[PDB]
RNA sequence: GGCGACUCUCUGGUCUGUAACUGACGCUGAGGAGCGAAAGCGCGCCGUAAACGAUGAGUGCUAAGUGUUAGGGGGUUUCCGCCCCUUAGUGCUGCAGCUAACGCAUUAAGCACUCCGCCUGGGGAGU
RNA sequence: AAAAAAA
């Protein structure tokens, strides 16, 4: 039972992963296109980001979060959607961060 | 590249029909134009003899009938073989009447050509017969492959 | 799966359903178990897999049937091929191609299907029925052909031409422009037939351009005899009669501060600082709804007008000019019948005290935005000894305007700044010069007090609880609005707030932070592709720009027809106070038919003054060939790139004048990518462009890249 | 597109000054370019020295 | 050749202005010494090098236009701003002249003087 | 392609 965490959203070109840590970085939850049933073009897709973003959004509002810091990673086109859908699941955004090299 | 006209047929003189001599070219064999329009002018006599009703009320009717409104056209664009769905231009509707209407006739089993083109014409006023049915036979077709278009 | 699958379609085949995205569906259907929402997805997959349920655009769910007669407004192309708006605008655009749009033209309503193929992006759109007519006439030059006419529309949108048959030929000759009542249309291969209405005159003729236009959008004209009779009827002076039970305001200070150009005088102001801090503020508004009673001439072409339009070179007024620019105008120095409202505010902006009253006013002077903004920023002595009576007063409108702005922010309200253009012709028509309509102190500060007089006025009718007419501005589209905060996140910005519920100072939070940086066009411009337009309505909705839940117009009578109404609402019910129940069900059943009907008359004006605009735009710029501009990139799409000269100014730049690369539209990051170069072209940049291509007729202007 | 050092008199930018070097930065911490804050070249390399001291001290953020 | 996070320490050169001083103390520089890539190879040697803006150094002279970097002088103007002049650097365009042509053109490949390096058909052979 | 508001 937590409140702060961060959101790790791992868009790549094939795959979008979504982690939800504590603030010392420990999982609280997670969900992933591939996860989700996408298989293929669909696992690319910014639709199945928001599932993914959402499926392990929910599962953190279980554990009792609130306000999210969201860290992204890769090129995908899922980033845009995942993070509005963590705000469109009841969690407030605050720092955003683009941590991609 | 620009389409070409399409010759100006007289009207058919007795019934004031272009459609009518239309008819009689498709019918004229060997050019013997004679022939054709002896056999119209003795097939609408038969019609109007049995009818009562004018050749022409009967034979308008006929074409209704014939006349199609969808054909298939092969599309093979890589693979593809389509049956694309094509609307008959009002030309060609005429065109496909009264070629299916002779083409039906000629091939019917009564002994006199006069006798043949009346009876394919009554049995198409009817909506019923060949010719109609062929006009039915593409649509039933068109409406099976009708996903492409 | 198999069970959901089909308790979802059964769901989704009720009559009431419509479309709805994932999260939706499991609230009618209702889902709360982890698992079960792990079952959802793969059904979805399998249900859009088997052509059960269709995915639109926008997310939303619906079956192949549901969307099949999606009924959609003809989004037509110039070209020849259209595209199509759906009855709800959620759904995308399908495409309806020449060979199968059967007699459709562009703005008529439709029943397309869909194809079970696509050569490309976009759905395969088919008019297998026209469910409605549009397009009820058009305007064109006549054309003689072979021993025939031929009236080849305006726009080049319709494609085809019209069959004029010789009883309607009626004038038309080569050359003559003429509005066509068709009286047929296309079949199959044929084209549509029509007559010959009004002979506008020969096409190439200078102020034909304006009236062909006039006659296009079907603007208003000439005032008919009885409103004319009406209007020569109503008295050039005020008379002695009506001066009763009115308070009298000519001996005190009330002025108008309007535009240069402007002879409707709709509005005076006086603002008196008081000892307590507050300030007591006199906004009187020309008592319009005295001379043009219910009912009358003047009344039922004033509500067919709807309001004034105000093109380039002239105006066409909502009531006659005799009366608009003679005694409804707050002309200087004379008696004015006019309503007031009297507004006492504190120091934090708030209506303490009101009063609505009718009244006769003496303008003490007519002023101009200019010389305002010179007393009161530039410090000009010259001015301020010309007009030394006022220049007290105008220090204490700064100040309130000051005060009610910082309240109209910290409300919430959504100030952009997009530069309005004044275009500035001549009586003949030639256009002379094109500048920027800067908004300065003297436009802020009675935009400032027209608002809160509006907002008082709409309150206050709002508490009595009687039918009255509302301007109200709806939340922004949550589609349109999810893509721009979608967008405001490639910049890494958070916006506190849902596509659902944003909150107008959440948008506003954005305008602030993006001031003077490399992503405030950007922004700003996708900001308004997600926002609404304003119109009127009976019910008290709230006005999501101006951030208040009670907004109206009363402060423009002789120009807005909601504002003549209002101001006899403000008769019927607190100076008659007749607020019996006959009275308000018979304004009930009025206003409806007249807000719609009004705020479809003010999109039809705006509609026609935008295109005189950008038409006399390009005659302007008649002669600017080969000429460079350093104007900046004001929009990307993908045919081409759009360069917004300093003076409001657009034109086109395809990648047939991106001669250098092949560029590519990306757009989530809306922005042109070029790769055999490896270029960037995004949105907000100043560069270079040159005039090439200046198509008037059309209202084309194009560019080139010069350079960034 | 003016620059703010020249035109406010300012000689010398200070690292301290947060506010004042945050009208320089953009929202993730990029030192905006001089194309579009419109510095003189002479400055933008005293505010930029400036912003990374800043940066080392916790006064302004790193980049993304 | 090169040299890019920040700070401190130590340290080299250049530019502008004033002329207080010295009074030709200057230029070039075979040889020599030192610095000096992936080399090549055990921090050491090696040290050849599209180590080719394909252009030696120093000096003076010979149209212009325009941009940028670091200074100076002045102008109005409250500084700013904007204009004018100027020094040093770095670009683009462009005369005269030069060039086989291409081009270069006050950062010369022009016009001159001093000193150095270097070339004298292609292979064979950098043997 | 084009928000309030004003003209």
């Amino acid at each position: 039972n937590i409140e702060s965490g961060i959101a790790h959203i791992r868009s790549t070109f094939n795959n979008t992963i979504v982690t939800i840590t504590d603030t010392h970085g420990n999982a609280i939850s997670w969900s992933s296109a591939g996860a989700l049933g996408f298989r293929g073009s669909r696992k690319s897709t910014p639709f199945a980001a928001q599932m993914a973003a959402e499926t392990a959004a929910k599962g953190s509002i279980e554990h009792g979060l609130k306000t999210l810091e969201v860290t992204v990673k890769g090129p995908g086109s899922g980033r845009e959607a995942a993070i509005r859908a963590l705000q469109a699941a009841g969690l407030e955004v605050t720092a955003i961060r683009d941590v991609t090299p | 590249k620009g389409p070409v006209a399409k010759r100006d047929v007289l009207p058919d003189p007795i019934y004031n029909s272009k459609l009518v001599s239309r008819l009689i070219n498709k019918m004229m064999i060997d050019g013997k134009k004679g022939k054709s329009q002896t056999i119209l002018y003795k097939s609408f006599d038969i019609i109007k003899e049995r009818t009562g009703n004018d050749a022409m009320e009967v034979f308008e009717q006929a074409l209704k009938n014939i006349m199609p409104v969808l054909e298939v056209k092969a599309r093979r664009v890589g693979g593809a073989n389509y049956q694309v769905p094509v609307e008959v231009r009002p030309e060609r509707r005429t065109t496909l009447g009264l070629r299916w209407l002779v083409n039906y006739a000629r091939l019917r089993g009564e002994k006199t050509m006069e006798e043949r083109l009346a009876n394919e014409i009554l049995d198409a006023a009817n909506n019923t017969g060949a010719a109609v049915k062929k006009r039915e036979d593409t649509h039933k077709m068109a409406e099976a492959n009708k996903a492409f278009a | 799966k198999e069970a959901f699958m089909e308790k979802l379609l059964s769901f989704m085949k009720e009559e009431a359903y419509k479309p709805l995205t994932v999260q939706e569906l499991e609230e009618m259907l209702n889902i709360t178990e982890a698992e079960e929402f792990k079952e959802l997805v793969k059904a979805l997959v399998a249900l859009e897999e088997k052509g059960l349920i269709v995915r639109t655009r926008s997310d939303r769910y619906g079956i192949p049937e549901k969307m099949n007669l999606i009924k959609g407004k003809i989004s037509a192309h110039a070209k020849g091929f259209a595209f199509l708006l759906p009855e709800d605008t959620s759904l995308s655009d399908v495409f309806i191609p020449p060979n199968e749009l059967n007699t459709a033209m562009n703005g008529d309503i439709v029943m397309v299907r869909l194809n079970s193929q696509s050569s490309g992006s976009r759905q395969e759109g088919t008019v297998i029925r026209i469910l409605e007519r549009a397009i009820q006439r058009v305007v064109g030059t006549y054309t003689e052909t072979r021993n025939f006419g031929f009236v080849i529309p305006d726009d080049k949108k319709i494609t085809s031409d019209i069959f004029i048959p010789k009883n309607g030929k009626n004038g038309a000759a080569e050359g003559h422009k003429v509005v066509v009542k068709l009286t047929s249309y296309p079949e199959g291969r044929m084209n549509a037939e029509g007559e010959v209405e009004t002979i506008l005159g020969h096409k190439n003729d200078p102020g034909i351009d304006i009236l062909s236009v006039i006659h296009k959008h079907g603007l208003p004209g000439e005032f008919p005899a009885d409103a004319m009779e009406q209007a020569s009827s109503t008295p050039d002076t005020i008379d002695e009669k009506d001066l009763k039970d009115r308070r009298d305001l000519r001996d005190q200070v009330i002025v108008t501060i309007d535009g240069a150009d402007a002879k409707d005088l709709d509005d005076a102001v006086t603002v008196t600082k008081l000892d307590d801090g507050s300030y007591k503020l006199g906004v009187h508004i020309a008592d319009v709804s005295h001379y043009v009673t219910e009912n009358s001439p003047i009344d039922k072409e004033a509500l067919e007008r709807g309001t004034s339009v105000y093109l380039v070179d002239r105006v066409i007024p909502m009531i006659p000019h005799r009366l608009s620019n003679g005694i409804c105008s707050l002309n200087p120095k004379v008696d004015r019948l006019t309503l007031s409202c009297e507004m006492t505010i504190n120091s934090q902006g708030q209506v303490t005290e009101h009063e609505i009253f009718q009244s006769v006013i003496k303008t003490t002077e007519r002023m101009t935005y200019s010389d305002v903004n010179k007393i009161l920023v530039d410090d000009d002595e010259e001015l301020k000894q010309k007009y030394e009576p006022l220049v007290p007063m105008f220090k204490d409108m700064e100040r309130l305007a000051q005060i009610l702005r910082d309240k109209r922010m910290d409300r919430g309200a959504v100030d952009f700044d997009f530069k309005e253009a004044k275009v500035l012709v001549d009586d003949e028509g030639a256009v002379k010069d094109v500048v920027i309509r800067e908004r300065s102190v003297a436009e802020k500060l009675i935009e400032e007090f027209m608002l809160v007089a509006n907002e008082t006025v709409a309150e206050h009718f709002h508490w009595m609880n009687v039918p009255f007419i509302y301007r109200i501005h709806e939340e922004p589209n949550a589609e349109k609005l999810q893509k721009f905060l979608e967008f405001v996140t490639t910049f890494g910005y958070v916006v506190k707030g849902t596509a659902g519920n944003i909150h107008p100072r959440a948008l506003q939070s954005i305008l602030d932070a993006v001031r003077d940086r490399p992503e405030e066009t950007v922004i700003s411009t996708v900001m308004l592709r997600s926002m609404k337009q304003a119109k009127y309505d009976p019910q008290s909705l709230g006005h999501f720009g101006l951030s208040t839940e009670f907004y109206t117009h009363f402060t423009s009578p002789i120009r807005r027809y909601p504002d003549l109404i209002v101001h006899r609402l403000i008769r019927t019910y607190l100076i008659n106070g007749k607020v019996d129940e006959a009275t308000q069900e018979k304004w009930a059943e009025r206003l409806p038919d007249i807000a719609e009907h009004t705020s479809s008359m003010e999109r039809r004006a705006v509609d026609a003054e935008r295109e005189t605009d950008d038409l006399k735009k390009a005659e302007y710029m008649l002669d600017k060939i080969g000429e460079e501009f350093d104007g900046m990139i004001s929009s990307v799409t993908n045919f081409g790139m759009f360069v917004e000269l300093p003076n409001t100014i657009e034109g086109l730049v395809h990648v047939s004048f991106m001669t250098d690369d092949y560029y590519r539209f990306d757009e989530q990051h809306f922005a042109m990518i070029g790769e055999r170069t490896g270029n960037v072209f995004r949105i907000g940049d100043e560069i270079t462009v040159k005039v090439v291509d200046v198509n008037k007729d059309e209202r084309n202007i194009d560019f080139e890249i010069v350079g960034m | 597109k003016v620059c703010y050092f020249t035109s406010n008199g300012i000689t010398h930018i200070d690292y301290k000054d947060v506010d004042l070097l945050k009208k320089f930065v953009s929202e993730r911490g990029k030192i905006l370019p001089r194309r579009v804050t419109g510095t003189n070249a002479k400055y933008q390399r005293k505010l930029t020295a400036a912003i990374k001291r800043a940066r080392q001290m916790a006064l302004l953020p790193y980049v993304s």
